[PDB]
């Protein structure tokens, strides 16, 4: 259901902490937005 | 007579809507461009965003009930009283519309039948949607 | 020598100065509110700035290093080139609203005393707001992680 | 005839712009379908959840969150956003407690609500009744059992 891991281009391995990856991906470009 | 005058008023007011729509579209295009590829420092980008949003809001609020009615004058003027001030740039910024919050459009509510502010005839628009259902006039002097 | 100035700049500035003088003539008679006049001048000078930017983009030869850097995608953008060789344009006061007096001179030819003085507001605001930007981003990231 | 009372004059109505209809702006007598936005603006996620079920709030939240980054020059895959959206919709709210051990007025996960209903229907015969509830990041985080 998660699909391929964007960082590796292959099906996500068992045990990947996708929650941390998603949080970091959402938060990294945070400083580039308007306030 | 009355029908022809109503048609002319509808045509002019439709032109006013056309100008409003063109300005709103330009503002929306500039806002969209500034959101994505402004380029520079964040403060200027935010200021541009806020200014474009303010312009969009002020133009958008005026879509419904754009004009309240004509205000003829004895001084050979053709003032139109509405929600916003609109000027034709190519005509040395000829006022096509005057906001009733402006001072030049003050008499609309101050002048009376026995105390005319050099005005000739005051018109009321029964606005509904994108056109006026009809109008009712009052003669002052 | 590589920072060229378009020859069309002066005529555009003169035409828009005539337009600004017309707006000033109209305002005093009471046909426009203060905010109406301010936003009208802002719109006029934004049009002037975009026209100057178009002229600058068309004038520069494709092989100029300044445009070569931008067009190749290495770094920078056309707005920086405009404010460098074209015109700085409108600037904002501390409250975030545009000052109706534009910065005609570019950094290539040098700003006057008052143009430089009013240019400081935006830089100070950005340098002050960077810390809050970082703090807000960190807070959002922390909540999303949690 | 469902009414909306306190709508302020500071807003504008819906637009459609069908290929042949050329509606313009809806004023009166027009027809709209369930879930269509009436007044231009930002919709309420809870209203969307109630009107259009739980699937639609997923799409609405994902799309609205994406639009900001997409329009501000940031590319993030939809899976990252929907991972958080999934956590935002883990729990359901109970109208009144049945034979289950749950006390009323509490928020519980579907993996618990459905399991307890299925276990109590065999003997208790009174499964709990509830509805989906959308939660914020903070409330969802503070509800952890650990």
């Amino acid at each position: 259901c998660y699909g391929r891991s964007m960082a590796t281009g292959k099906l996500v391995d068992i045990g990947e902490a996708v929650g941390i990856v998603a949080a970091q991906s959402i938060g990294e470009p945070g400083t580039q937005l308007t306030m | 007579d009355y029908e022809d005058e109503l048609q002319s008023e509808r045509d002019y007011v439709a032109g006013l809507y056309a100008r409003l729509d063109a300005e709103r579209a330009q503002s929306q295009r500039r806002y969209a461009a500034a959101l994505r590829e402004h380029g520079g420092t964040a403060v200027e980008r935010d200021a541009e965003v806020r200014a474009l949003a303010k312009d969009i809001a002020r133009l958008n609020v005026a879509d419904n009930g754009l004009c309240f009615g004509r205000l003829d004058t004895l001084d050979d003027a053709r003032l139109y009283i509405g929600r916003l001030g609109i000027f034709d740039r190519d005509n040395d910024f000829e006022p096509l519309l005057l906001d009733w919050r402006a001072p030049m459009a003050r008499p609309f509510y101050v002048a009376t039948a026995a105390n005319p502010e050099n005005m000739r005839r005051r018109r009321q628009f029964h606005t509904l949607g994108r056109k006026v259902v009809d109008f009712t006039d009052e003669i002052l002097g | 020598a590589d920072v060229l100035v378009p020859p069309q700049k002066q005529e555009i500035l003169e035409r828009h100065e005539a337009e600004a003088d017309a707006i000033e003539r109209k305002y005093q008679r009471g046909a426009l509110n203060h905010t109406e006049r301010n936003e009208s001048l802002v719109k006029i000078w934004q049009d002037a700035t975009e026209e100057v930017g178009k002229a600058l983009e068309e004038f520069y030869p494709a092989d100029n290093p300044i445009i070569t850097i931008v067009k190749s995608g290495a770094t920078g953008n056309l707005t920086q080139t405009r404010t460098l060789a074209g015109m700085k344009g409108l600037v904002t006061n501390p409250k975030g609203e545009f000052i109706p007096r534009p910065i005609k001179s570019s950094f290539r030819e040098g700003l006057t005393v008052l143009e430089y003085f009013i240019n400081t507001h935006g830089a100070r605001k950005g340098l002050a707001d960077t810390a809050l930007r970082t703090a807000d981003s960190g807070y959002l990231t922390r909540r999303l992680v949690d | 005839e469902v009414v909306y009372d306190k709508l302020s004059k500071r807003q504008r109505l819906r637009v459609i712009t069908h290929e042949d209809g050329t509606e313009g702006v809806l004023s009166d007598g027009d027809h709209v379908e369930v879930g269509d936005q009436l007044m231009e603006g930002a919709a309420d996620p809870h209203e969307v959840l109630r009107v259009q079920g739980p699937r639609e709030v997923q799409i609405h939240l994902v799309k609205e969150v994406q639009e900001v980054y997409r329009a501000q020059g940031v590319s993030i895959h939809d899976k990252h956003i929907e991972v958080i959206v999934r956590q935002m919709l883990r729990r359901v709210t109970i109208i009144d407690s049945g034979s289950t051990e749950f006390l009323p007025g509490s928020l519980t996960e579907r993996a618990e609500f459905e399991a307890e209903n299925r276990r109590v229907v065999a003997e208790g015969g009174e499964p709990a009744a509830g509805r989906p509830v959308l939660m914020g990041i903070t409330k969802a985080s503070l509800a952890t059992d650990s």
